């Protein structure tokens, strides 16, 4: 634990990363995380909202 | 636009609509803007015959 | 069937033409939810009842 502080930001880096990546398997109240699945699944009127 | 159409066919004259004179007889934009009037016209356009 | 006892109908194992169903003037209301009418035979499905 001598070189904590550097693996500290190391770590939160990739964290933050690793974050920002698992939040596009979010779906955010549509009926899919996916963009093709809705873009092959509705009209565009429907699949704009 | 004036034509004439069956009772349950005004539905169909609107953005986003399916349907059979939406496709291929009269079609509605997604972003159209205006009034769509309809009213029964079975005094005039209709014979016994 | 009568609707409290309403009849369910497996079907699997088909390749299925819905544009019969589109393009047939017969049905009053032909309104879907959960996917567009005009995808249906775009896309594969398994559980499927009627």
């Amino acid at each position: 634990s001598a070189l904590g502080k550097l693996q500290d930001v190391v770590n939160q880096n990739a964290q933050a990363l690793n974050t920002l990546v698992k939040q596009l398997s979010s779906n955010f109240g549509a009926i899919s995380s996916v963009l093709n699945d809705i873009l092959s699944r509705l009209d565009p009127p429907e699949a704009e909202v | 636009d004036s034509f004439v159409i069956r009772g349950d066919e005004v539905r169909q004259i609107a953005p986003g609509q399916t349907g059979n004179i939406a496709d291929y007889n009269y079609k509605l934009p997604d972003d159209f803007t205006g009034c769509v009037i309809a009213w029964n016209s079975n005094n005039l356009d209709s014979k016994v015959g | 069937a009568s609707v409290y006892a309403w009849n369910r109908k497996r079907i699997s194992n088909c390749v299925a033409d819905y544009s019969v169903l589109y393009n047939s003037a017969s049905f009053s209301t032909f309104k879907c939810y959960g996917v567009s009418p005009t995808k249906l035979n775009d896309l594969c499905f398994t559980n499927v009842y009627a």
